[PDB]
């Protein structure tokens, strides 16, 4: 009933107590049931009085205030951050991790109890709460929701987080959108004793802490995606179609990292350049297996026959990355913005010099 | 969250 | 009875198709033609053969016992026999 | 159009309750058919055929 | 064979749906013969999704119907993790657990309401952290975790009904707030279609799987916290409840409402269980005690007020029950003690794969054997009457 | 093939395995209950279209028509070019499928501006055609002349106004040769006397307004029971035997040219049918009456500036709205109300001028607003005869 | 992988049911002995082509990754989706 309570934000300790109250209250009704079998006077005193016995016997502090009394002692003593968590804004809260994935949150679901027991004892009718119950219902409406919904998206940031933890290179690259949450948690607290904006970084803590999860994930699927891709040579391969699909993805990484948030370029090149080199260099290994299968007196053509065609597809050897694979150059331009061409001469340059290879190495003496 | 965080722990002193 | 051999041998109560032959896939009384009968029946015994040694090949001590096959409710069962095979595509649900 | 063909059927709120539930596909539509409008008024008589 | 391009090139997940048919081939290659009140065999419980934590709520489906969406507001006992279930259970033989289950990204108090859909589901939670997982999910976890900012605050969904045919399928969701969410068919994203309620006392209907009106009405009667159970109307688009029901003394979280029959009138009752036992049958704004339902047990977290029968209607106990009464040749006798799995009060039910059953959404977003046979409609048509006349004739508190 | 199951009669080892596998199919979900299923279980017909911009550069396709005296030929007449420094501007083409061409076959250039053009009563070649200058010119390929053999006195004999629509109304005993211009001017000749008017008056209303004819058409049948559209609507129904010359009556809708519409009848002229649709330029396609002035519902093929109604009156419940940008729209009456039956819009955006039905038949000659000959079908809709479910689609419309 | 899936409507093990192999012979969803799983779901591939042209001959959605060898006290099932064929050791029950 409880768990019921707290799937419906509802007094869940103090709904244990209430609870305990109606069932004693039952135990009462129990008492009136069998004062209806008896008439309306006094002939119904053989067993009544133990009857409420057994009823408060294993019921002593069901309605009585033990229960108040408790949790007026547990607000007086220290159950005023629990129901008032207000420093989910910008004040102590230790985030971070393995790459220090910091931002500003709440756990307030762990004391969720406590809290519950607070505020229903300050909010619903007035209950024995001392005056730390009032200060755990005055942070409540500075920031109640806001911690609540942190704590629920500290949950899921950490979840989504554990996956990008996955990868080491995520952290390095999600360290670039943990720097634009940071700036804008900057702008929230940079304001020397700002009294009047606490409810702006509060809400910026819950949808920080949902950032963490959602950037989580996107950052996660961005760079793991890009060793991915590295690592997904399984397709189609041996020819430059491999490189060329690698440089595409190269290209278009640093446009898609681009088009996050982030300032530094590189979590981007790094990203691109791994999955460019990594991609074809595992496309390569199994284009080297298939390359070799599909393209490794006028009487003395012996010598060149000696060793004819023993290169034919040997314009692939670009210390597995250089970043700019192709056997020649491209055009010029004067100024734009194109800073990710990484081989743009890769459709002509070494497509013409394995053309000549594989010429060259079956024609070797015409 | 590194040059962002250090200007915030700056200005929070 | 051979009304009721074709009765259980291809009409029972729940089948895709069901089989029931005397001897190397060669029955009459089913609930089909007797020429595409004879085609699954023969089909049914060779699978008894090639599933006889491909079940050895499996485990070294298989024959031939039913592919009972599974599907959305139903489960065929392409099964064999002492000198004959049934392909029994049956049903579960 | 096929709405109003019953519109003897105006006696409950049922009905403008199932207008107040298609109010913005009806608003949007509209938009729609006056957008068409307003691409046949640009690209003008002698523009157009 | 000796290779690392399968994870390496296939690193993300979405064989929900595949692995949960896998599954289904799965007892279908293996369920066959050899050559040489409440049933309650087993109950249909996923464990995957909400690892030893009842269902908070469940709505029901309509295409490839009773593959409702148990969401279970699981405990909040995680460091570092999100609570949270969205699942599908298989009653079809009464086994020991479900279909398919998913968590979600918080602890899924009462699911997006989505309806007529065999592999969809978002665990919205008690914090409206909703995610999109699928009601044929293979993941244990959610299969899509989705935001859970400022906007998701801490109102949990409470009401669930299932209310939407198969061309408009919809569902209803009374959020704590009184935020209906009433999803359309493949809406599980987030509370858009979420209707505003709130009332001048009690704003916080502190409700779990509650139900329709007595007519099966678009209002969702929600249990409130301390008694007098509110509402969330969204019949078309113009509805509004400030309900006070009866059937609420306390701590409620459930009101489920006996509708009309073919053999009865409207019969404006529902009979919704309190926290020291005090049912009484009210609609979804009455607010008076029409009739008594049977015992309870501890706190009430639910009701199920059968509308199979007029006569028939059911509260509940603190053991995941539904304890039924029948009027058929009396006034408010008991008709069966119905229950679900573990011995928590669950809060969660659908129906069975024919009807004239529910199968309960119980201890890890199951299905229980929460059976109302034995309140369908009886064949008189005097006797239905007779029963709501005499429910009319008591209906006042 | 082994005993093909000879052994069915008194046998027991096949016997016993046909009950045990009638047994095993009987009870093949052994599980006690019901599976874990898991909630799952587990018209276009284009013909030889032509394009040839030799006389189609610029030259908009003007009134197209199938052969009806010979065996379905279309021919369409041209307009005016924007390229002809010292070329003859009327050059109507003839573009006949029965000669298997890509290029229309015959040319037929006069310097004037045709507008109106038809063919002629048992006589395969002489091409007839009202211009732009109030004459009516008169191509004959038999003779090989691309240039028109006869020119008619553009004078008071022809029309002292734009001639736009002109054909025979009578048959080959007693032809009429009947042009119409904007002067309000009716002009019939005989088959050579171009000289001597055969019946030539005019239709002018009561007061001053110039009578400006907009796509008028013939009676259906030669009923005399003629159309003139005009620019603010104006539907100037008349009739055209007897003393009923002039203006006998009109009605309005609207207030847009009609610039397209066609007289018809029923599947046989079962009914008088002279419910003629509209193509105005404010879009109405309304099935207006002669009789009833004002009738039925206009079904406006909205989104598109309409421009022609025509279809064969062989089953007339199959009837295509055109507009501005090609949007081939045909339907039934009795089926459909403002979709269509088998069309789809045209192909690109052309501005459709003339939609031609084919002869008892289907395939339907598209002309537009250059030289662009598109001959579309459907194939698939058949005149499929017992039409009475369009009989009483009228019927039912005859109530409200 | 399937963890949810197949746990709830597989609680338990001892069975394997309806795995799916990858392209190649790999577990592209699968728990269980994959060793055998190869070697049964090829020898009853083979098995299964003679049995799907028999079954097939009886219900035409027979073929090689679609069938389940069942015997009396075994079951060698290979009868997966467009991934391979499924893997399973144990008998009808």
């Amino acid at each position: 009933a409880c768990k019921m309570s707290h799937v419906r934000d509802l007094p869940p300790v103090s709904g244990s107590i209430i609870w305990a109250k109606q069932i004693d209250r039952q135990l009462t009704a129990y008492m009136k049931r069998v004062e209806d079998v008896l008439g309306k006077g006094w002939e119904n005193h053989v067993e009544g009085q133990k009857l409420k016995q057994d009823g408060d016997s294993f019921r002593m502090k069901l309605n009585t205030q033990e229960i108040f009394d408790d949790w007026a002692r547990k607000v007086q003593q220290r159950n005023l951050g629990v129901s008032g968590r207000i420093f989910t804004i910008e004040s102590t809260r230790v985030r971070g991790r393995t790459g220090n994935v910091l931002k500003l949150k709440v756990n307030f679901l762990p004391e969720i109890i406590t809290l519950s027991k607070e505020v229903r004892n300050l909010k619903w009718l007035g209950f024995r709460v001392p005056l730390a119950i009032v200060n755990k219902a005055h942070q409540a409406n500075q920031l109640y929701p806001f911690a609540i919904s942190l704590i629920e998206s500290v949950r899921t940031y950490e979840r989504t987080c554990e996956k990008v933890e996955e990868r080491n290179t995520i952290s390095l690259l999600v360290a670039g959108l943990k720097k634009e949450v940071q700036a804008l948690i900057a702008e929230g607290i940079a304001l020397v004793w700002e009294s009047y904006k606490l409810d702006p970084y509060v809400q910026r803590l819950a949808e920080t802490v949902f950032n963490f999860q959602e950037k989580v994930d996107d950052l996660l699927i961005i760079e793991e995606k890009i060793d991915l891709e590295v690592r997904s040579l399984e397709t189609c391969m041996y020819d430059h179609k491999t490189f060329s699909e690698i440089l595409n993805r190269v290209q278009k990484a640093v446009d898609d990292l681009n088009l996050h948030s982030y300032s530094n370029l590189p979590i981007w090149v790094n990203k691109l350049d791994m999955e460019i080199e990594r991609i074809l260099g595992v496309r390569l290994q199994a284009g080297l297996r298939a390359w070799t299968q599909v393209l490794l007196q006028e009487m003395f053509a012996w010598k060149m026959v000696v060793l004819s065609l023993p290169r034919i597809q040997s314009q692939r050897y670009q210390v597995g990355v250089h970043y700019e694979l192709t056997e020649e150059e491209k055009f010029y331009r004067n100024a734009l913005t194109r800073m990710p061409d990484g081989p743009v001469a890769l459709e002509e340059s070494y497509s013409a010099v394995m053309g000549i290879v594989s010429e060259v190495e079956q024609y070797v003496k015409v | 969250v590194f040059l962002m965080k250090q200007q915030s722990l700056l200005a929070k002193q | 009875e051979v009304e009721e051999t074709l009765k259980r041998l291809q009409s029972q109560k729940g089948v895709q198709g069901i089989i029931v032959v005397n001897t190397e896939g060669i029955p009459i009384k089913s609930t089909m033609d007797n020429p595409t009968t004879t085609q699954y029946a023969s089909l049914m015994h060779s699978f008894i053969l090639k599933a006889r040694s491909t079940v050895r090949d499996i485990d070294p001590q298989n024959d031939l016992t039913f592919l009972r096959i599974r599907s959305k409710k139903n489960e065929i069962m392409v099964a064999p026999d002492k000198d004959y095979f049934l392909i029994v595509i049956q049903n579960p649900t | 159009r096929i709405f109003s063909r019953f519109n003897a059927l105006f006696v409950r709120p049922h009905i403008r309750g199932a207008i107040r539930e298609y109010q913005t596909q009806l608003i949007q539509r509209v938009k729609d058919d006056i957008e068409s409008l307003h691409d046949k008024f640009k690209v003008q008589y002698p523009q157009s055929q | 064979l000796t290779e690392e391009e399968k994870q390496q090139i296939l690193h993300s997940e979405e064989f929900l749906s595949f692995f949960d048919h896998s599954t289904r081939i799965v007892e279908r290659a293996l369920s066959e013969q050899i050559n040489i009140k409440l049933s309650l065999n087993r109950q249909f419980f996923d464990e995957r999704w909400s690892k030893h934590r009842v269902v908070s709520c469940l709505d029901w489906s309509s295409q490839y119907p009773e593959l409702l969406v148990a969401s279970y507001n699981n405990n909040e006992d995680a460091p570092h993790e999100p609570d949270g279930v969205a699942l599908v259970w298989n009653m079809k033989y009464k086994k020991t657990t479900p279909e398919y289950v998913f968590h979600c990204q918080s602890a899924v108090m009462s699911a997006t309401f989505a309806k007529f859909h065999p592999n969809l589901v978002v665990g919205g939670t008690y914090s409206g952290q909703i995610v999109l997982w699928d009601n044929r999910s293979n993941k244990r976890t959610p299969v899509q975790r989705t935001p859970l900012s400022a906007a998701a605050h801490t109102h949990p969904v409470y009401c669930v009904n299932v209310v939407g045919t198969q061309n408009a399928h919809n569902l209803i969701s009374i959020s704590t707030d009184g935020k209906i969410c009433s999803w359309s068919l493949d809406m599980l994203s987030h509370p858009q279609d979420s209707m505003e309620l709130v009332h001048k006392q009690s704003k916080a209907v502190a409700v779990t799987s509650m139900s329709f009106p007595v007519g099966d009405v678009n209002n969702f009667v929600v249990g409130s916290e301390e008694g007098s159970v509110y509402t969330a109307c969204r019949h078309g688009s113009k509805a509004g409840i400030s309900e006070m029901f009866e059937g609420h003394q306390g701590p409620i979280t459930g009101i489920h409402c006996h509708a009309a029959v073919g053999a009865v009138d409207f019969s404006h009752l529902f009979v919704t269980s309190s926290f020291d036992w005090t049912v009484k049958l009210w609609s979804t704004k009455n607010n008076k005690p029409l009739y008594s339902f049977e015992d309870n047990a501890g706190y009430v977290y639910d009701v199920m007020w059968s509308p199979t029968h007029p006569a028939l209607f059911a509260c509940v106990d603190g053991m995941g029950r539904l304890d039924l009464w029948n009027l058929n040749n009396d006034t408010e006798v008991p008709t069966a003690s119905i229950s679900v799995e573990g011995n928590p009060a669950l809060n969660r039910v659908r129906w069975t794969h024919s009807g004239r059953e529910i199968a309960v959404g119980d201890s890890e977003g199951q299905i229980v054997i929460y059976d109302v046979g034995e309140q369908i409609a009886v064949p008189r048509n005097d006797e239905w009457a007779r029963f709501g006349r005499t429910l009319a004739e008591i209906n006042a508190n």
